[PDB]
Parts: C-alpha cells; sequence; structure tokens
RNA sequence: AGCGCCGUGGCGCAGUGGAAGCGCGCAGGGCUCAUAACCCUGAUGUCCUCGGAUCGAAACCGAGCGGCGCUACCA
RNA sequence: AAGCUCGUAUCAGUUUUAUGAGGUAAAGCGAAUGAUUAGAGGUUCCGGGGUCGAAAUGACCUUGACCUAUUCUCAAACUUUAAAUAUGUAAGAAGUCCUUGUUACUUAAUUGAACGUGGACAUUUGAAUGAAGAGCUUUUAGUGGGCCAUUUUUGGUAAGC
RNA sequence: GAGAACAGAAAUCUCCAGUAGAACAAAAGGGUAAAAGCCCCCUUGAUUUUGAUUUUCAGUGUGAAUACAAACCAUGAAAGU
RNA sequence: GGUUGCGGCCAUAUCUACCAGAAAGCACCGUUUCCCGUCCGAUCAACUGUAGUUAAGCUGGUAAGAGCCUGACCGAGUAGUGUAGUGGGUGACCAUACGCGAAACUCAGGUGCUGCAAUCU
C-alpha cells in the first residue's frame, strides 16, 4: 500500500540523514586527526568506509524506488539525498585514495 | 567504370520533373508565385519573368494557364541596340532600360499609357507607384527572378526598378538596391543616379584609359571604333530611355527566308530514325560479321 | 490498451503511389472549384495541412464555400439512423474535381444540340438513354468460315 | 582533338592538421597566412576518439584553397622540394594528384622562432575549360566521357611539362 | 513433450515466421536440403521424379529430417552415391506455438517450424538417369510413409529440374542455345547485347555441330 | 510458473556518462641464520553474453545464460 | 399512441450507365525490405591457413567473406501489381441557354463571384423497376444477461470453449 | 570507391558514384531532395477578439486539429508563409 | 522544323556506351573599377560580346542495350471470388450451377508529345 511505502520511505530518509552526520563528523574527525596518529587515521578511514558502504546500501534502494516503485510526491527529496550520498562517496574516494598512495609510487613520481 | 546502376535501381527510379531535371525551375517558388487566392476564380497572376544569358537579357510578363503559361508582353536586350544602346547589351544600365520598356510596352497594350507616366524625371530615388484615385488601379506583377542569388546590386533588381519607374505596380523594398548601405541602413540617390546613368562603367573607362591602355584597347574597342568618349555615356543612356518612352511598340525583324524555307532547307542535317527492317538488317549483318569464334 | 486516432489505420491510405512521391503538380494547384460544384475527396500525404479525416477519403461531395486556399465540402454520412451533413475545410490538393459531373455537362450539352434539330426539322427528339436492348435477327455466313469441332481434352499432368 | 580542352590546376588546397587547439592551431594558421598570403579557414572535428585525443566540435585542423598563378607557384615550390619525382600512388585515379612535406622551411620563409615546425599536404585538382558545367546553378550537368581526366591525362601532363617521372606502376 | 503432428497438421492459423516481432525460436532440424551428387549436370540426369501432395496440410521440419534421411539410406545402400540427386522443396517457415491459470494470457511460446504445403506442391524432387526409375519410386515410397496425409510420385517428363520437356530440350540443346552452369544451365535469349551474347554463346553464333 | 535481486582481478566485494578500484592473495627487492610478521615497490580484468541509444559508459535501454530469494491461497 | 401538413413531380436494405475510392484474397521475390537452399565465375596494393619461399604492390593451392549471372522456398505487423463482394456521387424545372440589374466583394478593367429581372426550352422533364400514401412533430412503455446456423475469422491441442 | 606527411580500421582535406538506402527530440507508421534534412541571417504568429467546422460522439463535454474574418506583427526583393 | 524564354502532362521523357550537330540561339569562355559574396571573382556579383571554341553542356541518332509505356483470343477464363444445393468426402478440402475475373510469364510494338511568344538559311 501507499501508506506503508511512504512509511518505509520516511524511515529511510532519517536513517540516510543521521548516516550523513556521523559520517561528517568521522570525517571532521579524520581532518583534525593530527595525523601522527596513524593508527588513528587508519581506524577512521574504517569507520567513515562502514558508514559509506551503509549509506551505498541505502542508496541502492533509493535506486530501486526512483525506478520501479512508484513513489509519485517525494521524488526530490530522493534525489536530494542520493545527492548527499553521492557527494559523501566522493569525499570517502578522495581521502581513502589519498591515504592509498605511496610516497614513491610511480603515479606519485609522475605527478604530484 | 564498372559503376553501371542496376536494373532495380533503375525501377525503382522516380524521375523528376522535367523543367527540374534540366535544371531550369525551382518547382517551390512556382508554385508559390502562380497559386492563386481561390476566391477571384479567374486572375492570372502575372510575373515579370526576368533572365540573364551570358549576352542577352530576357524580360517577359507571363500568365500561367492550365494548357501552359502564356506571355502578354517581352523585351529584349538585343532589341535595345534599336532604341539607343549598340554597347553594353548585358549591362545594369541595359537591365534598367529593358525593365522600363517591358513596362511601358505593357502599358500601351494594356491601354493604361494616358495615365501611370511614371517618372521622366529619374533621379535613383525610391519610391512605389501610387494608384491615381478615381481611375483604374496600377497593374500587379511580381518579379521572378528564378534561380540566381538576391544579392544587393543585381541587374534583376535593376529591372525591378526600371519596371517601378515605368510604372507597374511591383511590390518591392530598397534594401536590394546598389548603395544601401546596411551600417547607415538608408539608400544613397546619388550612387543609385550614376549607376542608372551607368557611372560604373565610365569610372573603368576613365580608370583605365589613366593607367593601362592595351587593356582598356582590349576591352573596349567597340567604344573606341564608334569613338565614343567616356563622358557621353550618361547622354546616350538618357536618349535611349526618351527614345523607350517615344516608341513603345515591338517592330519584328524583316524575316528574310521565311518560315517555310527555315524548315525545308536550313536542316536536313538532323538524322533520321530508321524502322523495324533497317534495324533487323543492321543486326543482321553484325551477326554476319561477328560470326566465327574469333 | 486500444487508439483511435486521427489518422489511425491510415498506413497504406496515406502513402503515395509508387514513383509518385514528391512534389504536387500545378494542375491539381491551378484547377478552379466555385460555388456549389461537385467534387471528389482523395487526401495527398505530402501535404499534411488540411487533410480530410479518413472517413472522407473517397468520397463525393458539394463545394460551397472557397477561401485563400481551401474549399469547404459538404458531405453526407450515416451514423444511427440518419444521414448527418458534415462540413469539411480541405485544401486544393485533397480536392479534385468529378469527372462524371463533366460528363453529365457534356451530356446536357448534347441533349440541348438534339432537341434544338429536334424542333428545327420537327420530328425524332428521343432524348433519354434506354438500356442494352435485346440483340436483333443476323446472317452468318458459313462462307470462309467452316464450324470446326472442338472436344474436350483428356487429362494430362502438366507437373 | 585538342582545341580548347587542355588541363589546368583547378585549385590548390594547403591542409595542416594538427590535432589539437589554441597555441599550435594558431600558429599553423598563421603559417597558411604568411605562406598563402590569404586568410586560412579552421576546419572542425565530427566526432570523438580516444586514441587520437580529440573531442567533437573541436577545431582540429586549417586549410587554404588558392587558385590560379599563386596556386601554380605554390605547387613549383612544393615540387621543387618534393624533388620532381611522385607516386603512381600519389596520382589518383580521377586524375587530382597530390602529396606531403614535412618541415616547410624547405620552401619560402625562414622559421620565424614563435611560430614552429608545420608539415603539410599538398593537394591539387586538375579540371578542363568547362566544369562550370557542373559547378554552376542553373542548367546542372554532368561532364561527357571525353573529359573527366583520368589518371593517363594527369600523369602525362606532369611528365609532358616540369621534367618530372614517377615510380614502378 | 512432443506433442503429435495430429494436433499440428492443419493449416489453422496465419503463417508466423521468424522475425523482429517473434524471436528466442529453436532452430529446424533439418539444415541440408540438397543430397546425392549435387554437383552434377542436368545433361548427366534427365529423368525426374516428384513426391507431390494431395492435401493442405503442415509438414514438420522433423517430418522432412526423417523422410530425408530414411530416403537418403535407401537410395545409397541400393544404388549408391552418385546416382541420384534428391531436392526437398519446402522450407519450415511457421512457428508453430505451444500453451503448457486457465485460458487467462494463453497465447504461447514457440515449439516448432512447419512446412505449409498446398495441394499440388512439390515435397521432393529426384533426377537421376532413366535405369534408377524403380530405385527412385521405392525411395520416395519409403518418404510417403514418414510424411502424414496422402502423395504421389509422378515421373516427370522435365529434362532434370529445370523446365523443358524432354524433345525441347534436346531441340535446345543440339541448337546450342544452352550453356553448361554448375548444377545448372544457362539459356541463349534473343533480347540481350549482341557483344556479351556472342562472349557467352559463341557455338550458336558459329557453324558448329 | 510469476515477481524481485545478483553476475566486476585468482577469492569476497565497491563503482554516479568523460569511466575500473578495496582487502587478502600473486611477483620482485629488503630485514632475518632461515621462514612467517614487518618495510619499499610492481603486475593483474573478454566489467555474464549479444544488440541498440549517446559524441562517448561497466553504468542507460532491451534479448538470452547462470545462480539465489519471495508467492503459489479458499475449498 | 396522438396525430399534423399535404396527397403536388417523392423516395428506395434494388439494378444499369458514367465516374471515383480501397490494398484484402491472389500473385511476386533472376522487383525494394526481411528470411532462405545450392552450386558457377571472379576480385583481394585489403580475412585466416599451409607450400615455394629471406622477403617483395611475389607465386601456388585451401577455407571464409564481397561482387556478378543463376537457382529452391517464404512473410498478420513485406511489396511493384492486384481482384470478386461490399462502398460514395450524378442521371436536371431548385435544370439549361440568351440578355442585362445589385454590391461596401473581386479584377488593370462591366473583369469575375453570388443573387436576380425579362425571354427561349419540351414529343420523354433527360436510365430501369416499384411505390403499399409522402413528409413532419410530440409523448411514453418495455429492453440495455442473449443464444444458434452458413460463410470470413482471432486465442487454444481441442471443446456443446 | 580512388587519393594526400606524421595519419594507421576510424582525425582533416579532394574528386567521383550515390531516389534517399541519412536526418527530421521521442514509440511506430506515413511524408519530405534547389526540402520538411544540414548551415547561416532576422525574428516571436508559442500574440488579441470571439465565432464556424473535423475526430472521439449523445453529433454533449474535455483534449487535439482544420479553414476563415477583424487587428497587430515577423520574414522575404516579392508572390506568399 | 531547329533554337531560346516561360511552361502542361511528368521516364514513350530516365540511365549506360559511342557518333554527329549548316545557320542562328544557348553555352563554355575573357576581366575585377564599381554594387555584392567568398579561405579562394571556383560558386555568386559586376563588366565586356571583346581574345577564342563546339571540347563539354544542350539537341539528335545508334544499341537483337537496361529501364519504362502500350497491346495480345500469351499465360488464363487459370488463381481467386459473390450466390445455391438434404452435392461429394471421416476429414482436410474438392467438383458442379448462375456470375465476375487477376498478377507474374511469354510475344509484339514504341522510346517524348505539346502550348504561348520571340528568333533562325
Ligand atoms: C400531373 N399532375 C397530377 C401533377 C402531378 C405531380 N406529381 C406527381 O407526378 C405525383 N407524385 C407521385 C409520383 C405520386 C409521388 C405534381 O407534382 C404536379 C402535378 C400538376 C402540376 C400542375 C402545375 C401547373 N402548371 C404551372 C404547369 C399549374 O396549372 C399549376 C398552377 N399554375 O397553379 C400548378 O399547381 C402546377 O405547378 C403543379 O403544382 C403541378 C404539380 O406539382
Ligand atoms: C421530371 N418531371 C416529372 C418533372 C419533375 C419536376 N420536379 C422536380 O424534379 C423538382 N426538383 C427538385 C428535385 C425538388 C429539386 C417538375 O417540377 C416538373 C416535371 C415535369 C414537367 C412537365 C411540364 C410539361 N410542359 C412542358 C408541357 C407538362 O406536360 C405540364 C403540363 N402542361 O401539364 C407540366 O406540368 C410541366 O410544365 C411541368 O410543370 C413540369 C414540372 O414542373
Ligand atoms: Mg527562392
Ligand atoms: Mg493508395
Ligand atoms: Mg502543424
Ligand atoms: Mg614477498
Ligand atoms: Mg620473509
Ligand atoms: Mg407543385
Ligand atoms: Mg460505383
Ligand atoms: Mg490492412
Ligand atoms: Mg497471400
Ligand atoms: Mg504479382
Ligand atoms: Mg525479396
Ligand atoms: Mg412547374
Ligand atoms: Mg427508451
Ligand atoms: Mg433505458
Ligand atoms: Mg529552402
Ligand atoms: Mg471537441
Amino acid at each position: 500500500s501507499q501508506r506503508k511505502l511512504q512509511q518505509d520511505i520516511d524511515k529511510l530518509l532519517k536513517k540516510v540523514k543521521e548516516g550523513i552526520e556521523d559520517f561528517d563528523d568521522i570525517y571532521e574527525k579524520f581532518q583534525s586527526t593530527d595525523p601522527s596518529n596513524s593508527s588513528h587515521r587508519e581506524k577512521l578511514e574504517s569507520d567513515l568506509k562502514r558508514e559509506i558502504k551503509k549509506l551505498q546500501k541505502h542508496r541502492d534502494q533509493i535506486k530501486t524506488w526512483l525506478s520501479k516503485e512508484d513513489v509519485k510526491d517525494k521524488q526530490s527529496v530522493l534525489m536530494t539525498n542520493r545527492r548527499l550520498i553521492e557527494n559523501g562517496m566522493e569525499r570517502f574516494k578522495s581521502v581513502e585514495k589519498l591515504m592509498k598512495t605511496k610516497q614513491f609510487s610511480k603515479e606519485a613520481l609522475t605527478n604530484p | 567504370q564498372k559503376d553501371a546502376k542496376s536494373s532495380a535501381y533503375s525501377s525503382r527510379f522516380q524521375t523528376p520533373f522535367r523543367r527540374r531535371r534540366e535544371g531550369k525551375t525551382d518547382y517551390y517558388q512556382r508554385k508559390r508565385l502562380v497559386t492563386q487566392h481561390k476566391a477571384k476564380y479567374n486572375t492570372p497572376k502575372y510575373r515579370l519573368v526576368v533572365r540573364f544569358t551570358n549576352k542577352d537579357i530576357i524580360c517577359q510578363i507571363i500568365s500561367s494557364t492550365i494548357t501552359g503559361d502564356v506571355v502578354l508582353a517581352a523585351a529584349y536586350s538585343h532589341e535595345l541596340p534599336r532604341y539607343g544602346i549598340t554597347h553594353g547589351l548585358t549591362n545594369w544600365a541595359a537591365a534598367y532600360a529593358t525593365g522600363l520598356l517591358i513596362a511601358r510596352r505593357t502599358l500601351q497594350k494594356l491601354g493604361l499609357d494616358e495615365t501611370y507616366k511614371g517618372v521622366e524625371e529619374v533621379e535613383g530615388e525610391y519610391e512605389l507607384t501610387e494608384a491615381v484615385e478615381d481611375g483604374p488601379r496600377p497593374f500587379k506583377v511580381f518579379l521572378d527572378i528564378g534561380l540566381q542569388r538576391t544579392t544587393t546590386g543585381a541587374r534583376v533588381f535593376g529591372a525591378l526598378k526600371g519596371a517601378s519607374d515605368g510604372g507597374l505596380y511591383v511590390p518591392h523594398s530598397e534594401n536590394r538596391f546598389p548603395g544601401w548601405d546596411f551600417e547607415t541602413e538608408e539608400i544613397d540617390p546619388e550612387l543609385l543616379r550614376s549607376y542608372i546613368f551607368g557611372g560604373h562603367v565610365s569610372q573603368y573607362m576613365e580608370e583605365l584609359a589613366d593607367d593601362d591602355e592595351e587593356r582598356f584597347s582590349e576591352l573596349f574597342k567597340g567604344y573606341l571604333a564608334d569613338d565614343i568618349d567616356a563622358d557621353s555615356l550618361e547622354d546616350i543612356y538618357t536618349s535611349a530611355h526618351e527614345a523607350i518612352r517615344a516608341d513603345p511598340a515591338f517592330k519584328p525583324t524583316e524575316k528574310k527566308f521565311t518560315k517555310e524555307q527555315y524548315a525545308a532547307e536550313s536542316k536536313k542535317y538532323r538524322q533520321t530514325k530508321l524502322s523495324k527492317e533497317e534495324r533487323a538488317a543492321r543486326v543482321a549483318a553484325k551477326i554476319a560479321a561477328l560470326a566465327g569464334q574469333q | 490498451g486500444k487508439s483511435h486516432g486521427y489518422r489511425s489505420r491510415t498506413r497504406y491510405m496515406f502513402q503515395r503511389d509508387f514513383r509518385k512521391h514528391g512534389a504536387v503538380h500545378l494542375s491539381t494547384y491551378l484547377k478552379v472549384y466555385k460555388v456549389g460544384d461537385i467534387v471528389d475527396i482523395k487526401a495527398n500525404g505530402s501535404i499534411q495541412k488540411g487533410m480530410p479525416h479518413k472517413f472522407y477519403q473517397g468520397k463525393t461531395g458539394v463545394v460551397y464555400n472557397v477561401t485563400k486556399s481551401s474549399v469547404g465540402v459538404i458531405i453526407n454520412k450515416m451514423v444511427g439512423n440518419r444521414y448527418l451533413e458534415k462540413r469539411l475545410n480541405l485544401r486544393v490538393e485533397h480536392i479534385k474535381h468529378s469527372k462524371c459531373r463533366q460528363e453529365f455537362l457534356e451530356r446536357v450539352k448534347a441533349n440541348a444540340a438534339k432537341r434544338a434539330e429536334a424542333k428545327a426539322q420537327g420530328v425524332a427528339v428521343q432524348l433519354k438513354r434506354q438500356p442494352a436492348q435485346p440483340r436483333e435477327s443476323r446472317i452468318v455466313s458459313t462462307e470462309g468460315n467452316v464450324p470446326q469441332t472442338l472436344a474436350p481434352v483428356p487429362y494430362e499432368t502438366f507437373i | 582533338q585538342n582545341p580548347m580542352r587542355d588541363l589546368k590546376i583547378e585549385k590548390l588546397v594547403l591542409n595542416i592538421s594538427v590535432g589539437e587547439s589554441g597555441d599550435r592551431l594558431t600558429r599553423a594558421s598563421k603559417v597558411l597566412e604568411q605562406l598563402s598570403g590569404q586568410t586560412p579557414v579552421q576546419s572542425k572535428a565530427r566526432y570523438t576518439v580516444r586514441t587520437f585525443g580529440i573531442r567533437r566540435n573541436e577545431k582540429i585542423a586549417v586549410h587554404v584553397t588558392v587558385r590560379g598563378p599563386k596556386a601554380e607557384e605554390i605547387l613549383e615550390r612544393g615540387l621543387k622540394v618534393k624533388e620532381y619525382q611522385l607516386r603512381d600512388r600519389n596520382f589518383s585515379a580521377t586524375g587530382n594528384f597530390g602529396f606531403g612535406i614535412d618541415e616547410h622551411i624547405d620552401l619560402g620563409i625562414k622559421y620565424d622562432p614563435s611560430i614552429g615546425i608545420f608539415g603539410m599536404d599538398f593537394y591539387v585538382v586538375m579540371n578542363r575549360p568547362g566544369a562550370r558545367v557542373t559547378r554552376r546553378k542553373r542548367c546542372k550537368g554532368t561532364v561527357g566521357n571525353s573529359h573527366k581526366t583520368t589518371k593517363e591525362d594527369t600523369v602525362s601532363w606532369f611528365k609532358q611539362k616540369y621534367d618530372a617521372d614517377v615510380l614502378d606502376k | 513433450a512432443r506433442r503429435p503432428a495430429r494436433c499440428y497438421r492443419y493449416q489453422k492459423n496465419k503463417p508466423y515466421p521468424k522475425s523482429r516481432y517473434n524471436r528466442a525460436v529453436p532452430d529446424s532440424k533439418i539444415r541440408i536440403y540438397d543430397l546425392g551428387k549435387k554437383k552434377a549436370t542436368v545433361d548427366e540426369f534427365p529423368l525426374c521424379v516428384h513426391l507431390v501432395s494431395n492435401e493442405l496440410e503442415q509438414l514438420s521440419s522433423e517430418a522432412l529430417e526423417a523422410a530425408r534421411i530414411c530416403a537418403n539410406k535407401y537410395m545409397t545402400t541400393v544404388s549408391g552415391r552418385d546416382a541420384f540427386h534428391l531436392r526437398v522443396r519446402v522450407h519450415p517457415f511457421h512457428v508453430l506455438r505451444i500453451n503448457k491459470q486457465g485460458m487467462r494470457g494463453a497465447w504461447g511460446k514457440p515449439h516448432g517450424l512447419a512446412a505449409r504445403v498446398d495441394i499440388g506442391q512439390i515435397i521432393f524432387s529426384v533426377r537421376t538417369k532413366d535405369s534408377n526409375k524403380d530405385v527412385v519410386v521405392e525411395g520416395l515410397r519409403r518418404a510417403r510413409y514418414k510424411f502424414p496425409g496422402q502423395q504421389k510420385i509422378i515421373l516427370s517428363k522435365k529434362w532434370g529440374f529445370t523446365n523443358l520437356d524432354r524433345p525441347e530440350y534436346l531441340k535446345k540443346r543440339e541448337a546450342g542455345e544452352v550453356k553448361d552452369d554448375g548444377a545448372f544451365v544457362k539459356f541463349l535469349s534473343k533480347k540481350g547485347s549482341l557483344e556479351n551474347n556472342i562472349r557467352e554463346f559463341p557455338e550458336y553464333f558459329a557453324a558448329q555441330a
């Protein structure tokens, strides 16, 4: 039923918002790690990786909803939460690549 | 070259119309020209057809009929030297004189000659032939250029200005006459008038006579043969204009060696077709010639 | 699921003829229709403006109104238990004259003529058409034509 | 016979395809300016190729068309830097021919240190008097079968003229 | 599986071929259509023998392949492989359908492929010499059993597969207007070009025997 | 049978039109008497197949292959 | 059912003559699109193999494609062509011809358009057959589950589906 | 198809053949070649006032469309649209 | 009757390969000051009809030409079809009666006609 559908909508909406909040908190603690604590750097990577994976599952559910499920009113808020999840994805990708890159690997030797 | 086209292609091929196939008419333009408002039922749409060959200017008044187009008046640049122009039959001055001649000829034929005198004080100014109150409306024709480009400063627009100054009501704008500077978006009456009496040909004559003698002689051997100096061009063109205003009547040629002699003696040179027995005789002769496995 | 559009089931109806595509010609542009005439409606697919419906394709009517580029045609159509009069606005590309009507005009001109000399010399008007009357007594010549005798052929298979 | 059906160079096309846009293409357009003495036209791509590094609607090449005595003298300088030997490939089947030169300082202007090296394509089309019948607007047509320059006609024009030679085939 | 030809026998539906509207159909089981010495000439094989239909029905691609196999096996075991040329003259282009709750949505999936045969239509053609008339007749008699309905052997008096009854074809050959192509012949027509007619039939345009 | 999901490196998985990565494995060097652990590096893909849209995709849209999960109720 | 206006040239579930329109059946594929069988002749500065080979815009053979001329079979959502049956219109008096009146429309224009005045036209008033009256209006009942047979035809193996 | 340095299967240029085998926003079917396609120039008629007509049809509505009339405009040399 | 301008029907007119074309007319052609348009006076614009050439265009003819068109008692009254039967046949389907009636195939013939005006040995 449409009422049950919209209830599940609002539930995943709230879960996405709280996930975005704690992902942003882990991100800002990462940027203020004090990078001498490399173990703390790696721990915050793994934590925001877990949170961004949860956001991956939520975003795939949003994909299926906007594709087939006849959301019928709230395509705006579904698309905005999709965009918030994807900018979180690219932030995670930049951070993850940044600590992946080895200081004398061929890519860093080609272009700084 | 092994690019011979297949029987299926030739069978599915739709040929164009005749005049399109020999590339002489635009049927889109012709349809929009000759389609009449159907609430008039009989009124032909008259076309001032203007055509330019390499050595002649053809200017006709044509109406459209189911059996084919019919003409009402014709004027020819090779008939202009009867009036006044023995040299320069495809210049913009001969185009203007031909348009003036066709306008005067068709109004004289129609009987609208006592009114709509035209201008008679040609000055290179753009005006439309206003309808005389309490009288017949001016004769309305539409310019048929055909296929040439509608660029500014064209001899077809010269014949247009010639018919307009004659007295034919052809609707037109002034943004195609020479001297229309688009930066200023007006017309140049002095430049138009100078080119009416052929100032361009004149200044070319004096520029060549100043600079290059061999070139001037080569391009104007006829002018030097007639001893026409470089500054009588306006005089001879004017005298041509009032000759047009004087006698706009079609005088045919003397027509020597008459039409039956033309049909009989001029051409026995068209090679006649053969018949079935002659074609079979040629086929059998070719079989006899190609007999054997050689 | 089910569609009834303006040009539904009009595929071969609004196709052009084979090797007759392209521009339509100036004969059907220059023919003149006056008020009260009788015309045949057959749509031309190249001109999309002013097309008739598929019902009026191949339909004969009376033109009652003429305007700038179109004519108005009166068509009687059967809906229910009555005929309804329909006023179509059709372009002259889709409108064509009636050769039956022109043949009626040549017949009435011929009839007026025939009654004129019939009155001039005073016998045998006989204007109205008669149907195909039974054939009359004739004589056939056997001279040069002896009747050759025919028989049914036997059954031979050709395959 | 040969009244006035004599082969003449219709036009000569100078084409430089730099492959990218900006500084190099501007300098190549400049090269065409001092070579031809005539404004060049910049040709645009048609679609994207990943390997070529080109993009659709991105200005790729630049060419000039010259005609007459200027085309003749540019053609003479091109044959002089090609040492008057051309290939039977290098002579197309519709009679038109062409070649390609590298390091254009071999003819004409010096290097002009702000411009650079630009190799370039010479292509030359040959026509007999009377190609207006297929190029004009009113009453178009196609040239006859004793026309349409062939490979044989052009190769002979280049051998009768210019004292030039060809290769194996 | 394997529903009978008795329920796929008559022509009840419109022809339903493989097209862009009907995809994912199974392939036919008959893949070879000519058999024996298929590179022979009509010079070599004068007598034609036709297995023709008498009923407006549908022939399975299975029935075609089974009849072709049994006929082939009989002629090769009796008269050898090069003594005949057998061509099957019907191609299975009919996608038969199978239904496989209730009659709701009853439009069925593709199941087969059938040759719709008309009355008087050739099913099998065998061209052979004049001495093998017996063996080609009994091979086509085996073919008549694997094929449903009523069929006939007609001794076709056309020279080979082509056309043109035997005296007419003999006259054409001795006139020389017949050229031997691969497994067929080309004919001289009086409508072509003289030059290419000369270079393709030299014997008619010469005084040869 | 219907519906839905999944198919990406050797394995488990991410991946949004400018376009292929994570971890463990694998390879080379180092450290060690030696092997793990550790340090410095490198390589790795028919993106299930086929076709299409697009200037272009693994992504978009369609056909099949393979593997899962849900429903199959009232008598 | 009540009728009403006329019985005064009106209409036919019909035919003929004339003129249209159609894209089904059939037919066709050495005609376009798509499918499809088999050989033949060729072409590789340009598919994959081998051989003579150092290779060669070299050579020989094998197999794939591309072209040419043929061949076998097909198409509800292919088609050049194209029926039969059904289908529109016309067969006049509200018609035709001649002359000249209106207009603010139209034409270069007493030029046309539409409507007219006044004359002419008949033996049949312009094919056949039949008319049982023709036309018109108002009001209201019941019905709005259908089924069968020939023929055409869709789904289904089929069905008293 | 035949050619031209890098440049090859595909970059750009040139010629020839090319009845449309391309393109026309999208489904499919029609239509279109000096165009209805591609490029360029100018524009806002995708405007105002209500009527008549066609399709669906009860000859109701909605939607869509057609042909005009009265204006005001755009474009074009103009007919026109 | 040829040619030109404007056309009607729109292949009997198209396509391929050759040959011919007196006169005139078209055409190719010669030139860049002006109006004008281009990367390029090639197209377009303007000027001259002069320097020349029928080489092309165009026109006509030829080809057991392709195609297209017309006709046939050529196929064929065949396929198909309207109506009828307490006709046949298990059926599929098929004959008959009264009517209509093709297409491909084959063969034969043909390869633009014409209107208004102007001009031409
Ligand atoms: C022969 N008569 C009985 C007749 C019959 C019909 N209609 C029919 O044919 C019958 N209609 C059927 C076929 C039954 C449906 C008719 O329709 C007529 C007439 C009579 C005419 C008489 C006409 C006449 N003039 C002018 C010729 C006349 O004297 C007058 C008058 N000046 O008043 C008329 O009334 C007259 O014009 C007339 O009305 C007649 C008919 O209409
Ligand atoms: C076809 N016949 C039957 C006929 C029909 C109509 N009516 C119509 O067709 C009406 N037109 C419609 C269909 C309404 C538009 C008719 O109106 C007439 C006629 C006949 C004529 C006969 C004339 C004749 N005159 C010329 C001598 C005649 O015999 C007489 C007479 N003296 O009795 C007439 O009545 C006659 O003059 C006449 O009036 C006829 C008609 O009016
Ligand atoms: Mg135009
Ligand atoms: Mg049609
Ligand atoms: Mg529209
Ligand atoms: Mg290691
Ligand atoms: Mg170790
Ligand atoms: Mg009365
Ligand atoms: Mg009829
Ligand atoms: Mg249909
Ligand atoms: Mg059929
Ligand atoms: Mg057919
Ligand atoms: Mg086909
Ligand atoms: Mg009366
Ligand atoms: Mg009721
Ligand atoms: Mg009711
Ligand atoms: Mg246009
Ligand atoms: Mg409505």
